[PDB]
């Protein structure tokens, strides 16, 4: 029962993060869109993953 | 927690607790730098300056 | 030992070249020091500079190329010269062989902000004179690299 | 396949067999005014060193160069971690 | 010494029916002013041997525009034979005047390169992040020449290569570096801020690079606009010499 409930609780976020990782690999190296508000520079390493 | 009028004051205490967290947030910013307070974060806002003096020419033709 | 270089200035309403003797430059080649001995501005020169300042003209300096074999010259906004309380710096650039290359005049502070200046201010020549010999560029650093890589290998 | 270069004054010269098909390692050659002359491995850093190589330069090629870079082609095992 | 102008359609290659002016006098330098005529033709200026200026298309509108904007146009002529640099103004009545003049003595130094920064480039980041949550400002001078001269002494031990960062308007030499024990040929690129000039090192017999980066203070002097006449702060120079293990072309 503990394993089942832990897996059920885990499957609410972990699939999303795994899909995000898979997308990051699959779609690495692009510039998809320009956010219409001036985000801070310190957020660069994570917004522009895969961009040199 | 509205047993008496002190709830209002209690609410302020609750707010104070929230304020404490907010204070920690400032520390968190100081610990992370994820706040646009320095000039560096304003770098992208700087338009290139216009040229005021034009100078051309070069080696003798 | 020491060589004297003439230094003329010019400023007119029409912004033409009317260089007139201003100061003598005593360049002592041994110790590499330069000293200027200029006469203070007169009323007409101050007046002439006033219209030049009024019309946003230029203040041009000129020195002979050799201690009349030529000249090296530059200019500075005379209105910026007058809005800086006659505070400027002229740098004498020479080459490795000890030959005159150029003269660069710049005021302090530069630019202009529309600051009106009284005549009494212009009775002193706040002039910082420097000589700029060619600075030897540094070569590539090899000793540090070889010693560092030797420590890495060991 | 051999080569001869004429009209060389005294000094130090880097000899390289340039060929788009197969690269060749450059070799330094020091020739003196008197006539004696030697070969060694080039080294722009710590140039004082001498690593003698026979003068009749036997610059065997090291195969075709690698101008191209292979595709990434990441697999699922790369996605794992 | 006579120069001529040929106008053609750059797509089809045929000469345009607009007859180009006959440049009677020998010319020295040419400028492509960003100002354009009504037909969106960029105004072109030529300086002849008599130091006069000829415009093209030199129409009334063109003449008026460049006559009204005359004092902000400066030419620089680099006579390599005499080792001289001159900088001329642009008067209202289409005439040039001696604004500044420098002389590098040909007896010890001959001018070999006058590489200036490309006019058709832009700079994205005016300053650079230095870490520390601070910024270091580049010395973006758009009128900065990078005149590189060789030593007339061809000896392997006494040769040198000088690089002067002469300004293009006021004639000020920002930097006057002279690398000793080096010989040409020198291949220099001048960019937004930095310059990079490859050369030969005779002492060690090796091609060497030397990157010069121009940086201003932590805070910009004149922001809104840049004027070569309003830069009393000499920009700091950062230098570094690298070894290139091959020649260059
Ligand atoms: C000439 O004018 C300059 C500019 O005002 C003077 O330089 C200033 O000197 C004071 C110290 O005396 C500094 O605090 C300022 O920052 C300087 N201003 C600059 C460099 O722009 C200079 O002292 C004056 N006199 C001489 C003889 O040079
Ligand atoms: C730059 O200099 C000009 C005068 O040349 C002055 O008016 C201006 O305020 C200064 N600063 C900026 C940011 O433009």
């Amino acid at each position: 029962m503990l394993t089942d409930m832990m897996k059920g609780n885990v499957t609410n976020v972990l699939p999303m993060i795994l899909i995000g990782g898979w997308i990051n690999m699959t779609f690495s190296g692009f510039v998809t869109t320009k956010v219409p508000f001036p985000l801070t520079l310190r957020f660069k390493p994570m917004l522009q993953q895969g961009i040199e | 927690l509205e047993s008496s009028s002190q709830k209002f004051l209690q609410g302020l205490v609750y707010l104070i607790g929230n304020l404490m967290g907010l204070a920690l947030a400032v520390y968190k910013c100081q610990s992370m730098g994820l706040l646009p307070t320095h000039a560096s974060d304003w770098l992208a806002f700087i338009e290139p300056p216009e040229r005021m003096e034009f100078s051309g020419g070069g080696l003798l033709l | 030992g020491t060589v004297g270089l003439l230094l003329e200035h010019s400023f007119e309403i029409d912004d033409s070249a009317n260089f007139r003797k201003r100061g003598s430059l005593l360049w002592n080649q041994q110790d590499g020091t330069l000293s200027l001995s200029q006469r203070q501005l007169s009323e007409e020169e101050r007046g002439r500079l006033r219209d030049v300042a009024a019309l946003n003209g230029l203040y041009r300096v000129r020195i002979p190329r050799r201690p009349a074999g030529g000249y090296v010259s530059s200019f500075v906004p005379a209105c910026s010269l007058v809005e800086s309380h006659l505070s400027d710096q002229l740098t004498l650039h020479v080459d490795v062989a000890g030959n005159v290359v150029g003269v660069s005049v710049v005021t302090h502070p530069g630019g202009c902000r529309g600051h009106e200046v009284e005549d009494v201010d212009l009775e002193l020549f706040n002039t910082s004179v420097q000589l700029q010999p060619p600075t030897t560029a540094p070569g590539p650093e090899t000793a540090a690299f070889i010693e560092r890589l030797e420590m890495e290998q060991a | 396949g051999s080569f001869v270069v004429h009209d060389i004054p005294s000094g130090s010269y880097v000899v390289e067999v340039v060929s788009p098909a197969y690269r060749f390692d450059p070799v330094r050659v020091d020739i003196t005014s008197k006539g004696k002359m030697r070969a060694r491995y080039v080294n722009y850093i710590k140039t004082s060193e001498v690593v003698r190589l026979p003068y009749p330069l036997q610059m065997k090629s090291s195969g075709p160069p690698s101008y191209f870079i292979k595709r990434e082609s990441w697999g699922w095992t790369d996605f794992l971690m | 010494g006579m120069s001529s102008l040929y106008v053609f359609n750059p797509i089809f290659g045929k000469w345009s029916q607009v007859a180009p002016p006959v440049l009677k006098r020998p010319i020295l330098q040419s400028l492509l002013l960003p100002v354009m005529d009504q037909d969106y033709a960029k105004v072109l200026l030529l300086i002849d041997d008599e130091y006069k200026v000829t415009a093209f298309p030199a129409t009334r509108n063109v003449l008026r525009q460049l006559h009204e904007l005359a004092p902000s146009i400066f030419f620089y002529l680099v006579d390599a034979e005499q080792g001289r640099l001159c900088g001329y103004r642009l008067r209202k009545d289409l005439t040039t005047e001696l604004s500044w003049e420098l002389t590098i003595p040909p007896e010890v130094q001959r001018i070999v390169k006058v590489k200036g920064k490309r006019s058709s480039e832009h700079v994205h980041s005016q300053g650079r992040v230095m870490g520390d949550r601070s910024v270091l400002y580049k010395s973006l001078n758009p009128n900065l020449l990078a005149v590189v001269t060789e030593s007339t002494d061809a000896h392997h031990e006494r040769t040198f290569i000088g690089i002067f960062l002469i300004d293009g308007v006021t004639g000020r030499i920002i930097h006057s570096s002279v690398q000793k024990k080096a010989k040409g040929p020198v291949h220099i690129v001048h960019s937004e801020n930095w310059v990079v000039y490859q050369y030969w090192n005779t002492k060690a017999r090796r091609n060497e690079f030397t990157v010069l980066e121009l940086y201003e203070g932590t805070e910009q002097y004149n922001a809104t606009a840049f004027s070569s006449l309003d830069r009393p702060q000499l920009p700091q120079v950062l230098q570094q010499s690298y070894i290139f293990p091959s020649s260059i072309s």
